[PDB]
């Protein structure tokens, strides 16, 4: 007869807890929010002898795991209230044609530029290197972001033709892998000429990047929501906007989405599906925990459109909108390290843009 | 693993006098990176008309292709370098060389706009065609051949008439 949340350290998690105590004091029921690190490990561990919180938050990769050990109870929301959110993100939730979480915020990398070096950023990628051409000029650079991770890399690979697996059914596509295609091949070449006519590094990581747009070195950076702070300390006057395209198509980012499933092994199923729906997934709840610290984008539409008024935020939604849902699957693993070898190899000049993909499928 | 690096940076970065004794000291002119990149392809594509001449004239490979099918007169095309585009044309710098796209320096010039580009590109073309003829005319000793070439070079606009010559003294010169 209580509720006890779990949701990561780096959450909203004290204003979660203000939603909790408006359940209380409209039902009795104490709701208890807590934030073990590693929870995400803790949960399935203490879930399959039948314990921990009734309600779990986490990126929605994580779900498919958990449902597949039967640690996820179905959730029944009714059409209605499955309107009240992007159907997209119905689809980060969906597991065997179950829904088993509901989806709380959207995540996606944004363009990131510098307003003063470049008031009107570049709607392509095409752009780019007559950009930087200008820039170094000066001593600037248009462009730099993480070259090491595929999570990085991988919305431009993606543009043209790229795809992790393709979402047939409802569920996964486990057959086509797309890294071996001719839309994948003129995303890395592309990215490769970057590099060999020296727009950008080969070794240029995350840390790198991120000093060098935060001091005003390059006009460019490619990041997500969770960046927005060192920028904002840094005084770096920055906007964030939509994804350039590549070959007319729009660059494609993965998407995560904050979910919150209830456990399995919970009695509270019911009063749980009463806190998500009608507490949490109303304009107050969200406002309750994006006060605390910032959900970014949101799943619910009414709350999505005022958060929108921030340009940020749009550009997470939209670039969102355009990407593809970070498949929830296991071999999701086995695609990343060949992604991730594919691109240090081509990027390095170690094998060619072609023999580099064909290569990372075998 | 020595001096072909420090010759590709100061090719990158533009240090004429660094590139120059580099040189002096014994560099591979045509040094290469992991990607087939030439100094002569970064001072190209990066605007150094001096870099470009002096690693010219020290026997850089005019029409070398880097790994991705690049060549030194598709990367000076790209951003209008006149100058370097005229000094490769200079040194033997290939018209007809396709990048990854299946694209000439000139169809990249008319790509980016540069009239005055694709001009010098198009009348290299046809001059060197011109040239190109006189010298595979079967009909013709090697004294007839420079009595051509030579007036080729004299009145560039005569030409096509020149041409015109050429085939009907090879058609006369024979067994008809």
């Amino acid at each position: 007869g209580k509720l006890v949340i779990w949701i990561n350290g780096d959450k909203g998690y004290n204003g979660l807890a203000e939603v909790g105590k408006k359940f209380e004091k409209d039902t009795g029921i104490k709701v208890t929010v807590e934030h073990p690190d590693k929870l995400e490990e803790k949960f399935p561990q203490v879930a399959a002898t039948g314990d921990g919180p009734d309600i779990i938050f986490w990126a929605h990769d994580r779900f498919g795991g958990y449902a597949q050990s039967g640690l996820l109870a179905e959730i029944t929301p009714d059409k209605a209230f499955q309107d009240k959110l992007y159907p997209f993100t119905w689809d980060a939730v969906r597991y065997n044609g179950k829904l088993i979480a509901y989806p709380i915020a959207v995540e996606a990398l944004s363009l990131i530029y510098n307003k003063d070096l470049l008031p009107n950023p570049p709607k392509t990628w095409e752009e780019i290197p007559a950009l930087d051409k200008e820039l170094k000029a000066k001593g600037k650079s248009a462009l730099m972001f993480n070259l090491q991770e595929p999570y990085f890399t991988w919305p431009l690979i993606a543009a043209d033709g790229g795809y992790a697996f393709k979402y047939e059914n409802g569920k996964y596509d486990i057959k086509d892998v797309g890294v071996d295609n001719a839309g994948a091949k003129a995303g890395l070449t592309f990215l490769v000429d970057l590099i060999k006519n020296k727009h950008m590094n080969a070794d240029t990581d995350y840390s790198i990047a991120e000093a060098a747009f935060n001091k005003g070195e390059t006009a460019m950076t490619i990041n997500g929501p969770w960046a927005w702070s060192n920028i904002d300390t840094s005084k770096v006057n920055y906007g964030v906007t939509v994804l350039p395209t590549f070959k007319g198509q729009p660059s494609k980012p993965f998407v995560g989405v904050l979910s919150a499933g209830i456990n399995a092994a919970s009695p509270n199923k019911e009063l749980a599906k009463e806190f998500l729906e009608n507490y949490l997934l109303t304009d107050e709840g969200l406002e309750a925990v994006n006060k605390d610290k910032p959900l970014g984008a949101v799943a619910l539409k009414s709350y999505e459109e005022e958060l929108a008024k921030d340009p940020r935020i749009a550009a997470t939604m939209e670039n969102a909108q355009k990407g593809e849902i970070m498949p929830n699957i296991p071999q999701m693993s086995a695609f990343w390290y060949a992604v991730r070898t594919a691109v240090i190899n081509a990027a390095s000049g170690r094998q060619t843009v072609d023999e580099a993909l064909k290569d990372a499928q075998t | 693993s020595d001096l072909g690096k420090k010759l590709l940076e100061a090719a990158h970065a533009g240090q004429d006098d660094e590139v120059r004794i580099l040189m002096a000291n014994g560099a591979d002119v045509n040094a290469m990176d992991n990607f087939g990149v030439t100094p002569l392809h970064l001072a190209a594509y990066w605007g150094h008309f001096e870099i470009v001449e002096v690693l010219l004239k020290y026997g850089a490979d005019v029409n070398a292709s880097d790994a991705t099918g690049d060549t030194p007169l598709h990367l000076a095309a790209k951003w209008g370098y006149l100058g370097i585009v005229e000094v490769l044309l200079k040194y033997g710098a290939d018209v007809n060389a396709q990048d990854k796209f299946g694209k000439t320096a000139f169809d990249i010039s008319i790509d980016n706009g540069n009239e005055d580009l694709a001009e010098i590109l198009c009348k290299n073309k046809a001059q060197q065609a011109a040239f190109y003829c006189i010298l595979h005319l079967p009909n013709l000793n090697e004294e007839q051949r420079n009595a051509f070439i030579q007036s080729l070079k004299d009145d560039p606009s005569q030409s096509a008439n020149l041409l015109a010559e050429a085939k009907k003294l090879n058609d006369a010169q024979a067994p008809k």
